[PDB]
RNA sequence: UACCUGGUUGAUCCUGCCAGUAGCAUAUGCUUGUCUCAAAGAUUAAGCCAUGCAUGUCUAAGUACGCACGGCCGGUACAGUGAAACUGCGAAUGGCUCAUUAAAUCAGUUAUGGUUCCUUUGGUCGCUCGUACUUGGAUAACUGUGGUAAUUCU
RNA sequence: UGGUGACUCUAGAUAACCUCGGGCCGAUCGCACGCCGGCGGCGACGACCCAUUCGAACGUCUGCCCUAUCAACUUUCGAUGGUAGUCGCCGUGCCUACCAUGGUGACCACGGGUGACGGGGAAUCAGGGUUCGAUUCCGGAGAGGGAGCCUGAGAAACGGCUACCACAUCCAAGGAAGGCAGCAGGCGCGCAAAUUACCCACUCCCGACCCGGGGAGGUAGUGACGAAAAAUAACAAUACAGGACUCUUUCGAGGCCCUGUAAUUGGAAUGAGUCCACUUUAAAUCCUUUAACGAGGAUCCAUUGGAGGGCAAGUCUGGUGCCAGCAGCCGCGGUAAUUCCAGCUCCAAUAGCGUAUAU
RNA sequence: UCUCGGCCGAAGCGUUUACUUUGAAAAAA
């Protein structure tokens, strides 16, 4: 009703098994529409399922009129898992990053550099 | 510096790439290939900046490593592969073909070609030499060696190459009155009929070209690429027919379009 | 090496003589009529007009049928007409030098809000603009120095969310009515 | 915006500089609410450095006999992931700094018909008249014994 | 045979050589499978050799600051040229042997200095010019200072090695290990310059790689270097003077006429701020968006300089009395100081302003 | 143009610089 979606640019993009577009969302008196709501409106609009819809980069114009972002509709969830950035999958819960920081990895690598053979597997 | 350089700063990148400044510090350093660094478009620039089929270099790498791109009929998985003048890009997944032809502004315009024209290209021979038991060899701009060429082919002539077989199917002599296109310098991207060729021994020979509308310009001999015999090109031309429009005419055309705009 | 850009340009010039009565009087008069915050706004508009005049003089030193003169002069004249500073019929490079800082200060959003019956006074106009009560065509404009174009003049409404145009009572009115 | 003003004299007109005046770039003092962009151990010390990180790398396609896991079940040549190590490639790019350096560096110009060139791309690759249904010896990794206070030593 | 403006070019034919330190002519790997022992398709990798790309290295012409209290320089220990060679990737005094005596210079050679890396460029600028350019792009050079090397295609490499010099670290005193002018950070130096943060999501680079790595880079932190926008109030009714088409004797009134100490009276408006939810983005943050609260001394309290002239703005008041001080300059201060110290008032710029220095 | 010249069939330095005008070639920022 009060929130509308219109996809200005649109390409079929058979090379990455997805359709990509720019989303213009009209929310004249509300906060920035959550990504899940935009995803379900897109799924209703393009006769697909919400799990293959990946939206990002939503910037709201000055004054509160409209938000603009980008969206992708993959042909299947397999192609979605195959052609999406890992963080965009992690937003949907389909990916889990490592639980260690860069410092720990670098220090472990430099400690491994000091040992030879299978002992390299026995470092902290 | 020691040895070769592997990076290309974004501002140091060729201007015809139409790269912007704030995206990053680096530009795609084109791979070594059939075309020079400054006269080539990397595959990543064509697949991302021009066709918008990808948003980042990661997606370009995905597209290329799915083996969807064929430059001159062969699959290339190098994102920074230098595709140059007259190269034919084929994407059978989307069923579309492009020919890298210079825009009248000096830039590789996205020029879609029919699948029949996608089967051949035009190559300007750079050198001809007899070698190794008297076999004649011919080297073009695509850096491809062709043995046993026609004896009537000389330097600055342009052969027509069948991309599937790599053999010469026809050729055009560098002669006055043949159509030609400029591949360097100020007149880069312009198309016209050769009028005369002033020769300066020991130096660069200058070729004079006349536009279809009658605008005469000049160029060096190395920057002329014969396109057709007479005034009939052997390839399809971009939306501009090689005619350079003065800024006054560009402004007038844009204003006229805006007058009838929607 | 950084992806950042450093091209930054100062938009004004301070006068050579700091304290001269004539210049001070004229600058304060301009501030008074057009409700500007300080002298730097006058200096900024003067710098804009000075750059325009320098371009006009440069173009005027060329030949009449000069492609650069023709192209650049037509561009400059069209730009000055589009913002309404120049008359639609005064489209020659000589009429550029006859312009004044008044012609540019008249095109601000403050002046246009005050002169379209949207504000009681020009300072009221600035306070309205700075508080997001004014919109142009569709965008809520908030910068009083907005130089409105000629086709943008006819669309200066009173927003669609401001208490004066959008009907939602403001903080003060809501708080006062909620205790009554 | 192609500009000047105060100061030698009892007063004047000059030469003339001092001082003023406006940017700019460093430092510094006082003060500081919002927001966007953004420089930042150059100047003196190319002075000295604790510590941590900054260059690593495997595909279906070089080498798998680490049960480290492990299968469709087995007396199975090698199921498959696969650390380690050998092999290959990169480490000569990047980043920093400006101490050198005065036709030296550098810029435009031209030459290599006076040279080298990993890589990419194309070509050439039975053009040679004289165990092959696949040759040999190791050396890692692995096991096992050690030295040294000490190291990415061996 | 072909080509160049030009070869002692390319190609062809001869007569021979062919370095154990061969110089090529595949003993390599994956996938899918089809015919009568054999035959094969798609690849990956590797290897001469020629082009090509990326270059590198060398030459040509023209062009760099100040100095003559630098006028002669080079020529023993190559200085200019020629011949032969050596070395080199090749041209070459690059280096030798022999020969010639040449070569450069007021058109400034040679020497010295440079708080001199060069350039694209920066500041200023009527027209000319002056000054700057350590600094993110290009080229050069260096890795504490010199020198010599290995590997490789490419290094005279320094997050490679070897040695000496200067520093410096551990030691059981026998030995061993070093190179932040990388990113942070520390000391020191000084007038003078930030976090021992997060991430490879972007830009690209590297690798056997669609998969790994990257203090390169990106993102945040400090940040009044600097630049852009930009709040600190707006409106109305009133006690007041002010003002005007009108008549009036000074009023009336002018409120789509307008000022002010008004710390009067009102309602409106709103963001600074604190908290929400999104949005942003690898996570964050910051903007933006939506809410809730948030202004009357709107205490949610603007400063820095100055008030004799130059140059804007008080010979008002109090104090000091050639003191203390101000003052870029002229000058002020010696008991009515417009100039100092303060109060009030004003005015210049304004979230900025003063000062020192260079230009 | 001079070996005369491809719908009647070509001179475009067959003695030099400066200067002036043109063209080519010349990174991006």
């Amino acid at each position: 009703d009060t929130v509308t979606i219109r996809t200005r640019k649109f390409m079929t993009n058979r090379l990455l098994q997805r359709k990509q577009m720019v989303i213009d969302v009209l929310h004249p008196g509300k906060a920035t529409v959550p990504k899940t709501e935009i995803r379900e409106k897109l799924a209703k609009m393009y006769k697909t399922t919400p799990d293959v819809i990946f939206v990002f980069g939503f910037r709201t114009h000055f004054g509160g009129g409209k938000t603009t972002g980008f969206g992708m509709i993959y042909d299947s969830l397999d192609y979605a898992k195959k052609n999406e950035p890992k963080h965009r999958l992690a937003r949907h819960g389909l990916y889990e990053k490592k639980k260690t920081s860069r410092k720990q990895r670098k220090e472990r690598k430099n400690r491994m550099k000091k040992v030879r053979g299978t002992a390299k597997a026995n470092v902290g | 510096a020691r040895g070769p350089k592997k990076h290309l700063k974004r501002v140091a990148a060729p201007k015809h790439w139409m790269l912007d400044k704030l995206t990053g510090v680096f530009a795609p350093r084109p791979s070594t290939g059939p075309h020079k660094l400054r006269e080539c478009l990397p595959l990543i620039i064509f697949l991302r900046n021009r066709l918008k089929y990808a948003l980042t270099g990661d997606e370009v790498k995905k597209i290329c490593m799915q083996r969807f791109i064929k430059i001159d009929g062969k699959v290339r998985t190098d994102i920074t592969y230098p595709a140059g003048f007259m190269d034919v890009i084929s994407i059978d997944k989307t069923g579309e073909n492009f020919r890298l032809i210079y825009d009248t502004k000096g830039r590789f315009a996205v020029h879609r070609i029919t699948p029949e024209e996608a089967k051949y290209k035009l190559c300007k021979v750079r050198k001809i030499f007899v070698g190794t038991k008297g076999i004649p060899h011919l080297v073009t701009h695509d850096a491809r060696t062709i043995r046993y060429p026609d004896p009537l082919i000389k330097v600055n002539d342009t052969i027509q190459i069948d991309l599937e077989t790599g053999k010469i199917t026809d050729f055009i002599k560098f002669d006055t009155g043949n159509l030609c296109m400029v591949t360097g310098g100020a007149n880069l991207g312009r198309i016209g009929v050769i009028t005369n060729r002033e020769r300066h021994p020991g130096s660069f020979d200058v070729v004079h070209v006349k536009d279809a509308n009658g605008n005469s310009f000049a160029t060096r001999l190395s920057n002329i690429f014969v396109i057709g015999k007479g005034n009939k090109p052997w390839i399809s031309l971009p939306r501009g027919k090689g005619i350079r429009l003065t800024i006054a005419e560009e402004r007038d055309k844009r204003l006229a379009a805006k007058q009838s705009s929607g | 090496p950084v992806a950042r850009s450093w091209v930054c340009r100062k938009t004004y010039v301070t006068p050579r003589r700091p304290f001269e009565k004539s210049r001070l009087d004229q600058e304060l008069k301009l501030i008074g009529e057009y409700g500007l915050r300080n002298k730097r706004e006058v200096w900024r508009v003067k710098f804009t007009l000075a750059k325009i005049r320098k371009a006009a003089r440069e173009l005027l030193t060329l030949d009449e049928k000069d492609p650069r003169r023709l192209f650049e002069g037509n561009a400059l004249l069209r730009r000055l007409v589009r913002i309404g500073v120049l008359d639609e019929g005064k489209m020659k490079l000589d009429y550029i030098l006859g312009l004044k800082i008044e012609d540019f200060l008249e095109r601000r959003l403050q002046t246009q809000v005050f002169k379209l019956g949207l504000a009681k006074s020009i300072h009221h106009a600035r306070v309205l603009i700075r508080q997001r009560h004014i919109r142009v065509r569709k965008q809520v404009v908030n910068i009083p120095s907005f130089i409105v174009r000629l086709d943008s003049q006819k669309h200066i409404d009173f927003s669609l969310r401001s208490p004066y145009g959008g009907g939602r009572p403001g903080r003060v009115k809501r708080k006062n009515a909620k205790k009554g």
